[PDB]
């Protein structure tokens, strides 16, 4: 039954990761290394270690697996909240996130993305800025 | 599930914060220290109290700055609009209501225990953390090899 679960989560993650990578990776393989979920990717018919992924591909894989888990556990994705999905000022991950925001996240009913990155504004539908002013958080609805 | 509005008063750097969420991608930008992080903790308290989130229960040593910590959250799930309001007296007050007609009506006894039991049935905490909310570092954790 365990293997049945693993194969299913892998199938769901494979479709999303393939979309996020424009078909570069055909599959995400999910295994349980002594009850500790491990991921591998398939490229040109071979399973490869995650060290072969670029920084943008790593964020795409992590996001694909999370989205796969939402479908697996809840059967759909109505709301997605992400807190600082990329490391501070990581450029490569920024670009991939923007592409994912434009092509996939915009189709989810509601997404709440919390980030330090000003460059993500154009890819969002609504922008709210929160800043510490005179010791208190201040909300500015930008759009 | 869809969030509509969160109001946070006297929780960490939030003196009087109101955030209205809409359809689509809602980007909340700010630099560490801004209060963007604690805004998410306040939503978690709103839905899932009691849970271990610091700075919610505080002691008072002076009347200066003395104010209740207040979190009000309006959200929707499967066509019904809900509102959970929590107040922490520096004693606690908790109410969860659903909009019926033009009136907010209690879905259960206004107590932490009753509301926590109802939420575990409406949208369990594990579904929220494992399917809806991707906390900081979770993408990294998933790629551990």
């Amino acid at each position: 039954a365990r293997e049945a679960a693993l194969s299913k989560i892998g199938e769901l993650a494979s479709e999303i990761f393939a979309e996020f990578t424009e078909g570069k990776y055909s599959e995400v393989v999910v295994r349980a290394e002594e009850n500790k979920v491990r991921l591998f990717v398939v490229w040109e018919g071979k399973e490869r270690p995650l060290t072969f992924l670029s920084g943008g591909e790593r964020i795409a894989l992590g996001l694909a697996f999370r989205l796969a888990m939402s479908l697996y556990l809840a059967g759909e994705i109505s709301l997605l909240i992400l807190d600082e999905p990329t490391p501070y000022l990581d450029e490569e991950r920024r670009r991939k996130l923007i592409t994912i925001m434009e092509r996939y996240l915009k189709k989810i009913p509601q997404v709440i993305l919390v980030s330090h990155d000003e460059e993500l504004k154009d890819a969002a539908d609504h922008v709210i800025r929160i800043s510490l002013e005179n010791g208190s958080s201040k909300v500015e609805v930008v759009s | 599930m869809k969030l509509e509005r969160v109001t946070v008063k006297n929780f960490r750097s939030h003196s009087d914060t109101v955030v209205e969420f809409k359809e689509g991608i809602n980007l909340i930008i700010g630099q560490n220290g801004s209060g963007k992080s604690s805004l998410l903790d306040a939503i978690l308290v709103g839905l899932y109290w009691p849970l271990r989130i610091k700075d919610i229960k505080k002691d008072e040593f002076t009347k200066v700055g003395a104010r209740d910590t207040y979190i009000d959250l309006i959200f929707e799930k499967d066509g019904t609009k809900y509102r959970i309001t929590r107040r922490f007296l520096k004693g606690e007050i908790h109410a969860m209501k659903r909009l019926v007609g033009n009136e907010w009506k209690h879905v259960t006894e206004p107590s932490s225990k009753a509301i926590s039991a109802f939420m575990e049935k409406l949208i369990p905490y594990n579904i929220f953390l494992n399917a809806i909310y991707i906390r900081q570092g979770q993408i990294d954790a998933i790629l551990e090899s």
